[PDB]
């Protein structure tokens, strides 16, 4: 790159501009980690819930068979149309697109709630709230997963920053600083040789 | 949705209109994973944890441009009727994704 | 010499000039002509002709012409930000400014020296065309505070109109701009 | 210029803040112009002229063309009245040097012309030992009650503080008053900028007995304040304002009305009550108990006012 | 130097474009060489002896082992004895001035010989108005039939455009041809970027009843375009080209097509209808509104093609 | 010139001089004075003037210096991520050495140069403070080890004690040490 | 001078010499010999040469060396995209690249001058080389779009032959060429 | 000035593993000390005593306040008494020249004096002949059982490699010894890194009947080894991720127990056969999966120690 003094501090005033982009990036960073702290609290309230639902759905599971023939609770899973009615409209966080699942769980797809086993519309809601929370769980699991992505992206370019463009532009900056400065003697220099020559061509002629 | 866990849970999956698969061994699970993604209907997979800890191994061999069938990890019936380690859960996840071990 | 506005000939000007028009190989290079480098350039005799501008171009012609400088010098500040984290990053306002700044530059500030019609801009004609602009900014700032996007506002045929604005004949030129300020209000009163 | 202007017509002292009541201590500006065109020349004498402030200011008015001897002897002739009327008079006097830059390049090719060979960046090598025979001879002395205080004023050639010029008139100077491109351009006057800005000996002139008790330590707060209001402003652009806490939006409402109405002086005349009523009205803007630099003291005798000194009523 | 044997190889008027429609005469070509290398002198001897030039063709060789003080002469004949062609026998000359650093390598010696009070990097402080008092020497005459045309060849001693010579040159001559190392080293021959590049005269030769009536129009718009490529190439130096939205990949895309099919053409010689419809195939891989250079006449006239209609 | 320590007459004079005390004015900016940056700031003295430490004010004299040093050390290096995340979320073991760091900076490099018994510190009370201060981080690490909470350490009555011992007379301090000593040993036995 | 190739010397070697071997500090500390910057050196003969290079060495020669330079080309482009993004992130064809350029550089242009075979290396055993290396590369692309995970093509045990290939002595080397086409062969052949 | 200190003290010829087994030659040390200042020449005189190397050794100490020409002359004194004794009574002298940065502002002091023309950064243009008049005076003679050995110390002015005095040394000099103030950082003693040294002379130095048979295939493989860890510990920090393959961690854990045992090693005096043995028990990377940058069949004869010190 050509070493001159508007060169120079062409350099400078990209050194300033990184430093600069170093603190607007920390800053963004403590954002980040402030919200991905609110969202690991969140997320673990989120799995505790998803824990007690887990729970009770087992256990009436285990009530359900134990009351009632495996083949009868397996037919009625079939006898249920499956609940494919489900999308995830794509939330955006910190510029950035994530799937957010919701699911619509029609109760048109419970057939004669009065003429099945004791214990089959219980094990129904059970699995059902328990696929809900499991839904929250994954949306609280996604974001967090995101939020920590655009962290770790922050710390690479901080990184990458501080490490290899500052310290490159701090090389470039005292290079043309030193090749100025041998230009500026070299000018000493001449004047030194002239002026010299001056007096000693007055001197001798008079 | 889908389900993979043991058969007792993907039964009980099923009992809710969930798509549900029996598996034993984690081999068995990945293979029928690997083919219900290929399928793509539906926009979340559970797997159990006692089954695949990690399945993150598998999320990226498919889907490699599109995340929309998100996939996660869950505790098994099993040993949720005993109970799950939400907080050693929390804090691998954290560790996972920042890397400092930094709680309470 | 090099273009090294360091040099002795260059800043003894600077000290005796009202006026320094600095260009810049950059706007140059990419053919931006009158390629004045804005950010280097000043003038020491703008609060003087204001009375002049008032009585002769517009009441509120030094307003305006203040109000450009200050989008221009927005633009300026949150290009240190596109720098580095690219302009997608950006909020929509702060887009919007990096938007219209954009517009300024290639619709009122380039202006071609051989095309017969643009080589020469009466002061009421630039009125016009800053007036069309901001205009535009305010319409498009209220659009964005009621939840439009940006990429939608950058599609009006509008925006079409006030880049050719600058190419319309000096003696059309009023019904234009009328024509272009009525189209302003109705896009953006349609579009929300 | 103009506030080289603003300056020399409403600089006064305020001997009734030390309860002295003493409107006998006279006061005098002494102006020196070097280097200066026909238009800033026309500019100056119609200030001085105008407001009547010329009745007690001396010019000394060297032009752009006029010799280059008679720039440097320029600031000699003003700090010799200003000597003359401070220390024989009691006179307290404010002189004003602009442009030292212009002084500088009179002393580089004066240097030239004598064949001395150039030092440092090629200006003269006792351009150091020069200005500080210029500066050194603003003071107050023991047993005499005038003064002498200088405002130079240079304009830093590439905006560059590593320059020779602004570099030595810091070695020299107690200080700077830093004047911002980015503010002018956003219309903002007198564009100065308090962030850079910097008076080495102002914690001897304020507090108890000289301005008020509260000076020191709202300063303080205002530069605090006023950074974390611009770096905030720096961040928003990225995050959003929403994504922001709610004292940071405050932050940030403290920025914008600080740059609007604090800097955002105009030609007003402000007497210090005026301008620290305007900052505490701003530093109403931040919750109680965020204006951690002021004691509690300062803080229920003077917080909770609002704005109203500026807009609304004027 | 491949690149001037190429224009001397192939330059031509054309007169049925500017509608004088007459057979036009050679160009008579004047050979100054200064410094020149075996080399560079037997490229340029050879691809003269092959285009069968050398008949018409004036030499002066100063070679590398010559002496160097006689570099100040031999531009000065050169153009002495192509003004004498051109001004008073009506031939089109064009001159080729191998090495001007070597000539300015020569003055910078015998300026500090004398010890001349030097410009910047030591060269003497009147070394503007020596190369001005060589450049100068060309131009059209009124009343004339005959012409002077200089291509000087300057080597950037490391790629510096604000070195004295390139800058002193640049500030005399009408523009300049500037080439990229980085072009060169993607394989792309002849490796001219055209952003650096300029000539002064351009508007004078171009235009309806001259070249054709889209000529400086799609000039324009592919600057504008390969400035907005090139700014887009530094984005992508930072948030990767997945992040990108389409209209800035479609101007990434057409900057390395660009790069590869109007700037790297090899030895073929391109007729300016052959490189203005390359050009306008090039223009239509962006959209339609997006070529706010051009009149809307010239895009609805020749916007459409696509490169692999032109070749296979 | 502005800090810039590469500069020729700097480089000169660190190339001669034994000890560099490198004042700093952002410690200056948070009270912390005499404001001496502990990073960055060096003395060559240390190894030829231990064996008059060792005769004159205690034989452990270095050794306890070394580990005021090493603190400081282990403060810095945890700065990074007690800056990326707050200390409450740190790790406990970290939370105690930040603290030590903490009451290190408060009790023993702090020094009000205005007290009237401050203003002026001996050899002697130097070395009872250090060592006030590391058999407090030993007990804290032993009870750390054994499961008292930190925020239970934070509080105990023997922080005041080290707090107010630089503000004790020269002739006060030796019995002050003494039973300051007690005192650490005793509430950090008793707890649990 | 500290390595500045802007030297007055170095500039005014350029404008005469036909071949400019630009040697590198970052190879030669790296222990990576001749230390040749590939990037930065040149040749002017390589063209004037072909001819013999055909009759001489093979037929395709320059063809080879072509796609040798390619290669290396784009690893060099490849690699910025490496240190942005990260090589886990980025195709697995971009991946079998980058390991070719680093396959080429370690086993093709870097020779040991003391060994006592590699210390020369005659024209046809740089392009029998050359040639395992692009079959080499050839058949892994072919390999990755047929579904074969680049983890167990970096695995190959021919990968060693490569490396190896060129401590092989004169006299043995056209044997050694022979089985290493074939065991490429094989290899990939095997994969099925 | 610890370390030249510490070389100074510990040099020896070790005549036993050579060939040609002898009582040991006749060995001294000429110190020539240059702008020092008087703590360091306390330093210096204190740690020749307490030894009695002092006995084996001649010192040439120019004082910082002692005048500019002194240290100019100062190693040409040195170099002179080396050489005699060298090559006239047969000793083998090792020279060591504590600051050639003072030297080197001397002679530019001097330059500047005569009006010379000057150089880079004002330093004479001939000053790379001076330097190689000083340093081209060491070698060994045919014929002559004597020999002189120079090892200059030089302040690095900014740690810059390309300022003109190590510029210049260098291109003199068989190789250059580079300390890390990364490695300083980290509390390790000597500072050397073995990135950036290098020895010249060293391919010709070692081998059969000189040091150890396997000691030039042990340098390649431990310089291999530190440049893998490295390498792999700078991708760390742009990734981000120590999770990574589980080769690549032996290298990590080797570069740190290379630092921490091999390179950090305080006072101790090591001879080469203890070095190398530390060298082999840090070779615990894998035989043939790993250590594959130098063939060798050593690892039957020297492999599989446990990392076990003293």
């Amino acid at each position: 790159v050509s070493p001159t003094r508007m060169n120079l501090l062409q350099r400078r005033g990209q050194l300033r501009l990184a430093q600069k982009g170093v603190d607007l990036l920390k800053k963004k960073r403590d954002a980040l980690v402030a919200e991905f702290f609110g969202l690991v609290r969140e997320a673990m309230e989120a799995r505790k819930a998803l824990d007690q639902a887990a729970k009770e759905a087992y256990a009436a599971l285990l009530l359900a068979q134990a009351f009632d023939g495996p083949e009868v609770v397996a037919g009625a899973a079939l006898g249920v149309p499956p609940l494919e009615g489900v999308e995830a409209e794509v939330e955006n966080v910190w510029g950035s697109k994530v799937p957010r699942l919701k699911a619509t769980f029609p109760d048109g797809a419970l057939l004669s709630p009065v003429g099945t086993p004791a214990y089959t519309l219980e094990a129904s809601r059970a699995f059902r709230r328990y696929a809900e929370a499991l839904i929250r769980v994954a949306n609280t699991e996604t974001r967090l997963k995101k939020i920590g992505e655009e962290i770790k992206k922050t710390t690479r370019r901080v990184n990458a920053l501080e490490q290899v463009v500052i310290p490159g532009i701090r090389a470039q900056i005292r290079f043309i600083q030193q090749v100025l400065e041998q230009r500026e003697r070299e000018d000493t220099f001449r004047l030194k040789r002239i002026k010299g020559k001056i007096e000693a061509r007055e001197a001798e002629e008079e | 949705m889908a389900v993979i866990a043991d058969p007792e849970t993907a039964q009980g999956f099923r009992l809710a209109g969930l798509e549900g698969y029996g598996a034993s061994s984690a081999e068995e699970a990945q293979s029928l994973l690997e083919t219900l993604v290929e399928r793509g209907g539906y926009a979340l997979v559970a797997v159990d944890e006692a089954l695949l800890p990690d399945p993150e191994r598998a999320v990226e061999r498919l889907m490699r441009g599109r995340d929309l069938p998100v996939l996660l990890p869950i505790a098994g019936l099993k040993e949720a009727f005993q109970g799950h380690d939400v907080e050693g859960y929390m804090r691998e996840l954290v560790r996972k994704t920042i890397g400092f071990d930094i709680k309470l | 010499p090099g273009g090294d506005m360091s040099e002795p000939v260059t800043q003894s000007t600077l000290r005796i000039v009202g006026a320094f028009w600095r260009l810049d190989a950059s706007l140059a290079f990419r053919r931006h002509f009158p390629a004045i480098n804005w950010n280097g350039s000043y003038s020491l005799f703008t609060s003087a002709l204001d009375p002049w501008y008032r009585e002769n171009v517009a009441e509120d012609y030094p307003e305006l012409r203040d109000a450009i400088s200050e989008l221009l010098q927005r633009e300026a500040g949150l290009q240190e930000i596109v720098q580095l984290v690219g302009p997608d990053a950006l909020q929509d306002a702060e887009r919007l400014v990096i938007e219209v700044g954009r517009i300024i530059r290639e619709d009122f500030l380039q202006q071609n020296a051989y095309h017969e019609v643009d080589a020469y801009c009466s002061m009421k004609k630039a009125y016009g065309i800053m007036k069309m602009i901001l205009a535009f900014y305010k319409e498009a700032e209220a659009a964005i505070k009621r939840g439009v996007s940006i990429d939608e506002i950058l599609q009006l045929p509008v925006l079409e109109r006030i880049g050719r604005a600058r190419y319309v004949s000096e003696e059309e030129f009023p019904a234009y701009f009328e024509e272009a300020m009525k189209e302003i209000q109705g896009a953006f009163k349609a579009l929300a | 210029n103009e506030i080289a202007a603003q300056i020399a017509r409403q600089a006064t002292v305020r001997p009734d803040l030390s309860g002295e009541g003493e409107k006998e201590e006279p006061f005098a500006v002494v102006f020196a112009a070097m280097g200066i065109t026909q238009r800033e020349l026309s500019y100056f004498i119609q200030e001085f002229e105008r407001t009547g402030a010329l009745s007690r200011s001396v010019l000394f008015l060297n032009k752009a063309d006029d010799p280059t001897i008679e720039r440097i002897l320029t600031p000699r002739m003003a700090l010799t009245v200003a000597e003359y009327l401070a220390f024989e008079h009691d006179y307290h006097v404010l002189v004003i040097l602009t442009d030292m830059t212009n002084y500088c390049e009179a002393l580089r090719e004066i240097g030239a012309a004598r064949e001395e060979i150039p030092g440092r960046r090629g200006y003269p090598g006792y351009m150091y030992t020069d200005l500080a025979t210029i500066y050194e001879r603003a003071g107050v002395v023991e047993g005499k009650k005038g003064s002498v205080t200088q405002i130079p004023i240079l304009s830093m050639p590439d905006d560059d503080r590593t320059h020779p010029i602004p570099d030595l008139t810091g070695y020299i100077t107690e200080g700077q008053i830093q004047l911002s491109r980015e503010l002018h351009r956003k219309g903002i006057y007198p564009p100065i900028d308090p962030l850079p800005s910097l008076s080495r000996l102002m914690n001897n002139g304020v507090g108890k007995g000289k301005t008020r008790e509260d000076h020191k330590q709202v300063s303080d707060q205002l530069y605090s304040a006023y950074a974390n209001g611009v770096d905030i402003r720096k961040l928003v652009a990225i995050i959003g304002e929403d994504a922001l806490t709610e004292n940071d939006r405050r932050y940030l409402q403290f920025a914008d009305a600080f740059e609007r109405f604090f800097i955002n002086q105009g030609q007003q005349n402000r007497s210090i009550e005026e301008s620290l009523q305007i900052a505490w009205a701003l530093l109403s803007m931040l919750p109680q108990g965020e204006l951690k630099r002021i004691s509690k003291d300062h803080i229920g005798k003077y917080y909770g006012q609002k704005l109203e000194e500026i807009w609304g009523a004027p």
